[PDB]
């Protein structure tokens, strides 16, 4: 979906010329009445790599943050500001953990995503190492709700759709674990 | 300016030129609908526009068929 | 008896596809990677001595609306539409650089300048009849007429 | 320099002076192209391509098809430029000044994790919600096939 | 205003056929043989060409039977539908309907049947086929889907009327009936 | 999705059009240089039709007309299949049955124009044969 | 039942061999289909239940007791029209074989009945545009069904262009409405009936006014009706007004919620102007169909006053008038299709060219019908006397009921003009009666054997040979006595119209 909108960046600078788009900044920070939070600094690829571990660790707060939006009855942004900081702090907690426990396993995976069009199907060898590491050092697991355990896609031993080109760092790191761990 | 009916000067002197003006006139209606639908982020307006383009095509085909048979009706000696 | 003289044009047409593809794959990948190295030109060009092996970023395809929100979000963090960063805490400049584009909502030029497309029973009333606009102007006036209460 | 104005001024100049049917069919193509191009940028890329596929590819080449069948037979520079200039002065289609001078934005949100093209939604509603509109259309198309043959076929 | 009990605001197509009275089959038969007869009656009224009676060619009589075969069924279908809506005599169908539903709730199956259609598709399907028999003289449209917007309250199938307790059917609370809206949104509030 | 790379391509192709026209106008030798007998305008012999050498001076079949006319209804049928393509999964069986019905009604038109043989050119004017019958007295 | 049988007729007609007997027999298959449609419609649809109004097909179509009245009327008038093409209107093979030369005639008519019956029910601007095209496209095809005719094709070309502009105005009003509100369903628009530009609904009416031939747009309708074959003019000059006037009445029902006076003044300007042209126009005419085209415009002007007033008595005035005017229109055209057998034959001056498409074309071709057939002359006299408004025929009660609705709402100026315009129009209805009878006593004993009817072969010379076919005669007689003897059951009929509701209730 690459539809033009009035809410973000469009396809070309010729769209901007027709719309006479002004990219407007607002220097004003938030008022002191709202206690500050440390915003998450991860980019697209690290978030998609750690998305299922944020789901495993912040599940209660994410559900509660959304349930505040459902029951705010249209005043969601203003009446869920405190519950929206727990989620930001919880997610920052996970990315800080992966940087201090599985820095190389994490970086290898989201370098693969940045190498393969941000698709999970192309990075199973790196992803399997990261999941195995996270389990032993943080107990988090990746689970896809709504299906039996035996039929999750990322555990599929012989997938139908496989990457066209291999990630060298993934294949090298994988076979090393075939010696370090598969004793 | 158009209140003096300027668009009558802009339409040619053949029956086929009238047919084109009808299409250019309807084209303005569809462009107006696409404009509103995209601003409102409403796909119902885009359903309307899709219907207008399809219905405006059927109108052209019937009109040309009448015009075509109108033309051959004069050239209908065919006694060779 | 394979004629090699006949297959010479094909080996040149094979090179035609390879020439275009080889350039596009490498040039676009290099440009995307270089701009994803840092927020200034003295960082993008040079490679540090203590920096490790370079991890190129391949061009992205088949995107959706989340990739337009992710791209601007990455821009506000690194200065590139496809930057890389996995810091658990963002810079303090992240909270004062949100880009919200403001654009007009006027009808297309063709809808309001074509010698034929602009003529219509209702488009004249929008353009030459005050009936609609005087009625709506009442609601705008009564906004400021109700601040006294 | 919104050059889309200059394309229509040329177009508006030749619409006042066209004589034969060759130029009349040219005004059609010279009008869709600004319509398509101004839809490709700005508003809707999906309906710019639908217009090319359906208007140019289907209904425009039918005009030139029958013009070769029908026939091919057979003002003053001051008045034209005077008319075009007079036509050029007042180009405000609407008289809500604030609506035409004040800009607006929208706020995006991440609640829509199932992002799919507009043509996905249009098909989603046309084949479910308004399946009567879709079915009548195939009925209008059906009548045309019968309608064309009864009008034109000789015997 | 002849009003009766509303059995089903959008009766299902398979139900409407299974509820034909013998008289409804007679109307379907009469419509089937009426259209070929009407062609003959016109010829008796007035010969198509000439001045004397001439039986129409057999090919016309075969297409005439087909046209009257649908018309007879459509008349039969609409008459059977009025009973469901309550516009006609429906006491006989009410007991027959109640026997099936009370049996259905008893087996913990849905009265309306299981459906391939998701929640939006079920509700959308109901909108198209509800009250669609009013224009069944113009173009056909039938409720062939197991949706749940039938314009009834399933509570009314719990109380026992005359001559029903002898059925000795046990009805569980609706919360435990498979494939009902009151028994699906248990995990998430937007997924069944 | 960015399209500033696409825009430069369209602009370059637009520039490539002016180059193709004018490169001929700047590389051809001057008419005086070759033979001087005239420009394309005055040399009406060179600026004329080709009729294989001999100078000479459209009542097309109705079947050709119906081919073009029937193209338009069958095109709008094909172009209205586009919404179903990108939504085949999410409309499920319901939208699939509607799509098939949308095709059946149009097929009844295909049957109608197949039985009448509307597209056949036919030969009503010629190809006649007769029986020689003697008329003895 | 209509749609399903249409497909069977489409396929079957393209299989069997091209012949007149098979074409006439297929026309009798459609006469069954329309009859079957009425039996299924009346079975499920009832006045008592459709009173509230019922949404159908995702609220796209809304049906109530006012719309339901016209669907049954449309089906009835479509039966009386198909009787013409399905049986003999004269019995002379030369004149009649025109009705059987086209196999798609009945198919296109069945296409239109689907278009006509769905138009009053529309409840969405998206389906309003689609349905109005389905009806509009069917009329152009029927106008050009006789593709060999030069005048018929010239009329369809004129019809297509005017209707295309008419449809564009209709399409543009809906787009403008969608621009203001973003809603397509008519019921959702009613929530903003006070917040939208009510003149954009008037731009919608200006498109529907073109399609009913209302002045200043009346010019094309008069030209079209005076060029098409009399069998074609009998259909295209009545049916569109049946389904469009019902739609106009509903749109005006919603409009009068905000009771904008400026809207009423413009429509009164068009109604007033149309009465003038509808009356003074027909004074100087020679063609009968041009005369009935001006007659049609005047009656549409009367029916708009009932629509414009739009009260509880306006439903009664419109519902009664639209029924009686259809039967009168069918009766008059059926007679004109029959009395062509009494035309003389030459054995000269003024070189009047007659064709098989309009054998009766001039008013003075009705001459001496009092002599050639007295019984049918009175039937034409009674029908014309109804149009004049002589009581106690059906025509008087139409004008009397319209006047009640008009004056009860303060339309004094229009009520007086319609009574002036009625008397002015009586001049050219009286000319038809002058031609029918006034020269009877000079021509009473004349030696006439050159009539067209005298070229009919003699069958036996012993058996009685009726001059007119059976079915057409029974229709003319039935509708002539219904016109004449409405006084007997008028009270029941009018009380049967009090019940037709359009959200009156209580
Ligand atoms: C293909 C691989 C064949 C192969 O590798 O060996 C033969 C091939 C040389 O063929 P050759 O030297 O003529 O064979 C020896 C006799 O002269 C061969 O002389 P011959 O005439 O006796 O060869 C007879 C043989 C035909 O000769 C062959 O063997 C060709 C069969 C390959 C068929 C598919 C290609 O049989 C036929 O004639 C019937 C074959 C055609 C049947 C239909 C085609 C099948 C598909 O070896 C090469 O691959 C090198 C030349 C190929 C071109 C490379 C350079 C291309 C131009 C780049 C710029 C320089
Ligand atoms: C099957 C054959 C058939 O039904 O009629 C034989 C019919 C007679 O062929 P014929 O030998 O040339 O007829 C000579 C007689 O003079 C033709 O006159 P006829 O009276 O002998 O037959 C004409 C036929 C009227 O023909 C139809 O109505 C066929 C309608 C199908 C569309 O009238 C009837 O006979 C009524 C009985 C059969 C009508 C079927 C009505 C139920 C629909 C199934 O053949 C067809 O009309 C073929 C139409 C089927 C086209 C293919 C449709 C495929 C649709 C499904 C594909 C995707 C799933
Ligand atoms: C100008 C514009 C013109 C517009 C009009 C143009 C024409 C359009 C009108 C055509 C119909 C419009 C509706 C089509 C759109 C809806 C499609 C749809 O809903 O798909 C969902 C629907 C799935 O929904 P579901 O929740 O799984 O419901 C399951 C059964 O459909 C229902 O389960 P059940 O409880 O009813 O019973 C299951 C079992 C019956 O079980 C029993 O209870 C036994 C009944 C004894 C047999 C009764 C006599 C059989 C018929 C005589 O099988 C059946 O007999 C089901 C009825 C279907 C038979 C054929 C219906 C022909 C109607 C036409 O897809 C289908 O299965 C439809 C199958 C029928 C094919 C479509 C019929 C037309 C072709
Ligand atoms: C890539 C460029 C393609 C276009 C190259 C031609 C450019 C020349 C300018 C014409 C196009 C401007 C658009 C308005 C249409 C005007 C057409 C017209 O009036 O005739 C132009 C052409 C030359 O005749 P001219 O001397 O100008 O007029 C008097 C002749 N009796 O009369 C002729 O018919 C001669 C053959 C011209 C055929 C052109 C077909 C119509 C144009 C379609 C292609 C361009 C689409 C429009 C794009 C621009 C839109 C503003
Ligand atoms: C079965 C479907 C087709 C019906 C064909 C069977 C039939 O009815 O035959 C036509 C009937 C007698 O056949 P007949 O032509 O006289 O014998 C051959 C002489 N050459 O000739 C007749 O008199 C017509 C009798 C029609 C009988 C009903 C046909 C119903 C067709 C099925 C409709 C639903 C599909
Ligand atoms: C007409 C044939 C009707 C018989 C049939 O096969 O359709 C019934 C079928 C039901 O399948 P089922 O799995 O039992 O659905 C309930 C699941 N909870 O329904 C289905 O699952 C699919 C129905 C497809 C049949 C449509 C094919 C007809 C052609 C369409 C036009
Ligand atoms: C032939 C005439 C057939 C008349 C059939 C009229 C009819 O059956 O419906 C009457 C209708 C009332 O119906 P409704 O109020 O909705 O509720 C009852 C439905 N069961 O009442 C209505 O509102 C229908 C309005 C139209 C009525 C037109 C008047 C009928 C004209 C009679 C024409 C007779 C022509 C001669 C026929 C010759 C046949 C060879
Ligand atoms: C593979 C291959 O041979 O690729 C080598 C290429 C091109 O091969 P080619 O034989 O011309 O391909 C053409 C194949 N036809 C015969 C099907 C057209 O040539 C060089 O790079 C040297
Ligand atoms: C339950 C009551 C049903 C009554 C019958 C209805 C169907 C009529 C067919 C009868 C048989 C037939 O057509 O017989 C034939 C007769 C006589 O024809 P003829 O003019 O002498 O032709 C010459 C006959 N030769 C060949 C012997 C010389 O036709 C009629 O008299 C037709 C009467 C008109 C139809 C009445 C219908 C009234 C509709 C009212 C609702 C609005
Ligand atoms: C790319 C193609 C490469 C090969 C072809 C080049 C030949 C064209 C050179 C040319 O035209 O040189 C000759 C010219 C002028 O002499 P002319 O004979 O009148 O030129 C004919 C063309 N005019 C008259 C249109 C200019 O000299 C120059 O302007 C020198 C710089």
């Amino acid at each position: 979906s690459s539809t033009h909108t009035n809410d973000s960046l469009n396809s070309s600078n010729y769209v901007d010329k027709l719309k006479d788009t002004h990219f407007v900044f607002e220097n004003d920070k938030l008022p002191s009445e709202i206690p500050d939070v440390e915003e998450v600094g991860a980019t697209t690829a690290p978030l998609l790599s750690a998305a299922y571990f944020i789901g495993a660790k912040c599940q209660d707060y994410n559900d509660d943050f959304m349930l505040c939006q459902k029951e705010a009855k249209g005043n969601g942004p203003i009446d869920c500001l405190k519950e929206g900081r727990r989620v930001t702090r919880c997610a920052s907690g996970v990315l800080k953990d992966l940087n201090t426990h599985c820095s190389d396993e994490f970086r290898l995976h989201w370098q693969c995503l940045s190498f393969s069009n941000l698709e999970y199907k192309n990075c199973r060898k790196a992803e399997s190492l990261l999941n195995k590491c996270v389990f032993e050092k943080m107990n988090l697991v990746k689970k896809i709700p709504g299906i039996p355990e035996d039929r999750q896609i990322h555990l599929k031993q012989n997938p139908v759709l496989k990457p066209v080109a291999l990630h060298q760092d993934s294949e090298v790191a994988f076979k090393k674990a075939q010696n370090e761990n598969s004793i | 300016m158009d209140l003096i009916l300027l668009m009558l000067v802009a339409v040619g002197l053949n029956i086929i030129d009238i047919y084109i003006m009808i299409e250019i006139l309807i084209m303005g209606c569809t462009v107006n609908t696409i404009y509103s639908a995209s601003l409102d982020n409403d796909m119902i307006g885009l359903i309307y526009s899709l219907i207008q383009i399809i219905i405006a095509g059927v109108e052209s085909a019937i009109g040309l068929s009448i015009l075509v048979n109108y033309n051959r009706i004069r050239n209908s000696e065919e006694i060779e | 008896m394979i004629p090699f003289e006949a297959l010479i044009p094909y080996a040149i047409m094979f090179a035609g596809f390879c020439l275009g593809g080889g350039v596009m794959n490498s040039a676009i990948t290099a440009d995307i990677t270089k701009r994803a190295r840092g927020p200034n030109q003295e960082i993008k060009r040079n490679v540090g001595e203590d920096e490790g092996p370079r991890n190129y970023t391949k061009p992205r395809y088949n995107t959706d609306q989340w990739d337009k929100y992710f791209a601007v979000r990455d821009l506000r963090l690194t200065g590139s539409l496809r930057g890389q960063s996995d810091n658990a805490v963002a810079e303090e400049s992240f909270k004062t650089n949100s880009i919200q584009p403001y654009s007009n909502t006027r009808r297309p030029w063709v809808l309001r300048r074509h010698i034929i497309m602009k003529n219509s029973p209702t488009k004249w009333a929008r353009k030459y009849s005050s009936r609609r606009d005087e009625r709506e102007q009442e609601i705008k006036d009564d906004y400021i007429r109700g601040m006294g209460e | 320099m919104n050059l889309e104005i200059l394309d229509l001024s040329i177009l508006g100049f030749y619409s006042l002076i066209s004589s034969n049917s060759f130029e009349s069919i040219a005004i059609l193509v010279a009008t869709i192209m600004p319509v398509i191009t101004e839809l490709w940028y700005n508003y809707s890329q999906l309906f710019a391509l639908l217009y090319t596929l359906i208007y140019v590819g289907a209904v425009v080449i039918l005009f030139v098809f029958i013009l070769s069948v029908i026939n091919e037979k057979e003002s003053g520079l001051f008045i034209l430029i005077l008319v075009l200039l007079l036509d050029d002065l007042d180009d405000n289609e609407s008289n809500d000044n604030d609506y035409n001078n004040v800009y607006i934005t929208d706020y995006a949100d991440w609640f829509n994790n199932y992002n799919e093209s507009d043509l996905s939604v249009i098909g989603n509603l046309l084949f479910t919600e308004y399946a009567l509109l879709l079915l009548i259309i195939s009925f209008i198309l059906l009548m045309s096939i019968i309608g064309l043959i009864l009008i034109v076929k000789k015997d | 205003m002849e009003t009766y009990e509303l059995i089903d605001s959008d009766p299902k197509f398979s139900r409407v056929v299974r509820y034909f009275r013998p008289s409804d089959y007679l109307t379907w038969a009469l419509g089937t043989i009426g259209a070929p007869g009407l062609m003959v009656l016109f010829e008796k009224i007035e010969p198509a060409k000439g001045n004397t009676f001439k039986m129409p060619p057999p090919s016309i009589m075969r297409i005439a039977t087909t046209i009257g075969f649908f018309g007879g069924f459509y008349y039969a279908y609409t008459s059977s539908t009025k009973r469901f809506w309550g516009y006609s005599e429906n006491a006989k169908e009410v007991a027959k309907d109640r026997y099936e539903v009370k049996k259905a709730l008893s087996e913990k199956k849905s009265p309306y049947g299981s459906s391939l259609l998701n929640p939006y598709q079920q509700d959308m399907s109901a909108r198209n086929s509800t009250n669609s028999q009013l224009l069944l003289a113009i173009f056909p449209w039938f409720n062939v889907a197991n949706h749940q917007s039938h314009g009834i309250d399933l509570r009314k199938y719990y109380e026992v009327r005359d001559g029903e307790e002898n059925w000795n059917f046990t009805l569980p609370p609706l919360d435990q009936v498979k494939d009902l809206d009151v028994a699906q949104y248990k995990e998430y509030s937007n997924y069944p | 999705m960015l399209q500033d790379l696409f825009n430069n391509y369209v602009i370059l192709v637009g520039i490539l059009g002016l180059i193709f026209l004018g490169v001929n106008y700047f590389i051809v030798e001057s008419p005086r240089m070759d033979e001087n007998n005239g420009n394309i305008s005055d040399y009406i012999e060179k600026s004329g039709p080709f009729e294989c050498g001999f100078s000479s001076f459209n009542p097309i079949p109705i079947a050709f007309i119906l081919v073009a006319l029937l193209f338009l209804p069958f095109d709008l049928e094909v172009s209205s299949m586009l919404p179903y393509i990108v939504s085949i999964y999410s409309v499920g069986i319901y939208g699939l049955i509607i799509f098939i019905l949308f095709l059946l009604i149009l097929i009844v038109g295909f049957i109608y124009e197949f039985n009448t043989k509307s597209l056949s050119i036919t030969t009503i004017l010629h190809k006649k044969n007769k029986a020689l019958v003697k008329n003895l007295y | 039942m209509l749609f399903t049988s249409l497909l069977l007729i489409i396929v079957y007609g393209s299989l069997v061999n091209k012949s007149h007997l098979l074409t006439k027999l297929i026309n009798r298959l459609g006469l069954i289909i329309i009859i079957y449609t009425l039996l299924i419609h009346l079975n499920i649809n009832t006045l008592e239940n459709l009173s509230i109004g019922i949404n159908m097909f995702n609220n796209l179509l809304l049906i109530n007791s006012f719309n339901n009245t016209i669907i049954e009327l449309i089906l009835i008038i479509c039966i009386l029209y198909v009787l013409l093409i399905s049986f003999n209107i004269t019995g002379l093979s030369i004149i009649d074989n025109l009705n059987y030369s086209k196999r798609t005639f009945i198919v296109i008519v069945l296409f239109n009945i689907i278009g006509l019956t769905l138009l009053p029910l529309v409840n969405d601007i998206m389906i309003l545009f689609i349905i109005i095209e389905l009806q509009s496209y069917s009329l152009y095809l029927l106008t050009a069904i006789f593709n060999e005719s030069h005048n018929s094709t010239k009329s369809a070309l004129y019809y297509f262009i005017v209707g295309s502009i008419a449809s564009f105005i209709i399409l543009d009003a809906t787009v403008s409405i969608y621009d203001d509100l973003g809603l397509t369903n008519i019921q959702y628009i009613l929530m903003y009936i006070d917040k939208l530009e009510i003149f954009d609904l008037l731009c919608l009416l200006f498109g529907l006014f073109i399609k009913i031939g209302l002045a200043p747009f009346y010019s094309y309708s008069i030209t079209i009706y005076s060029l098409s074959p009399t069998i074609i003019t009998n259909y295209i000059s009545l049916m569109p007004k049946l389904s469009i006037l019902t739609l106009i009445y509903i749109i005006m029902h919603y409009i009068n919620i905000v009771n904008n006076t400026d809207l009423n003044y413009v429509i009164s300007f068009l109604i007033l102007i149309s009465m003038f042209i509808g009356s003074f126009g027909g004074l100087n005419v020679i063609r009968i169909k041009t005369l009935l085209a001006y007659s049609s415009l005047l009656n549409v002007s009367y029916m708009l006053l009932a629509i414009l007033s739009n009260s509880n008595e306006s439903i009664i005035a419109y519902i009664y008038y639209i029924i009686q005017y259809s039967l009168t229109h069918i009766n008059i055209f059926s007679i004109i299709l029959v009395i062509s057998i009494y035309l003389p034959i030459m054995n000269n001056m003024l070189n009047v060219m007659i064709t098989k498409y309009s054998p009766i074309e001039y008013i003075n071709q009705l001459k001496n019908l009092f002599i050639n057939n007295i019984f049918i002359a009175i039937a034409l006299c009674i029908s014309i006397f109804s149009l004049i408004g002589i009581p106690p025929l059906t025509g008087f009660y139409g004008k009397y009921l319209v006047l009640i609705s008009g004056l009860n709402n303060g339309y004094v100026l229009l009520s007086i003009v319609l009574i002036i315009a009625s008397s002015i129009s009586t001049v050219y209805y009286a000319t038809i009666l002058k031609v029918l009878s006034f020269d009877t006593l000079s021509f009473k004993d004349i030696i006439s054997n050159n009539l067209i009817i005298n070229t009919s072969p003699e069958n036996n010379n012993n058996e009685i040979k009726p001059e007119i076919s059976n079915v057409i005669s029974y229709v003319i007689s039935s509708l002539t006595l219904i016109i004449l003897l409405i006084i007997i059951q008028y009270e029941n009929i009018v009380k049967g119209a009090y019940l037709v509701l359009l959200y009156n209730w209580v």
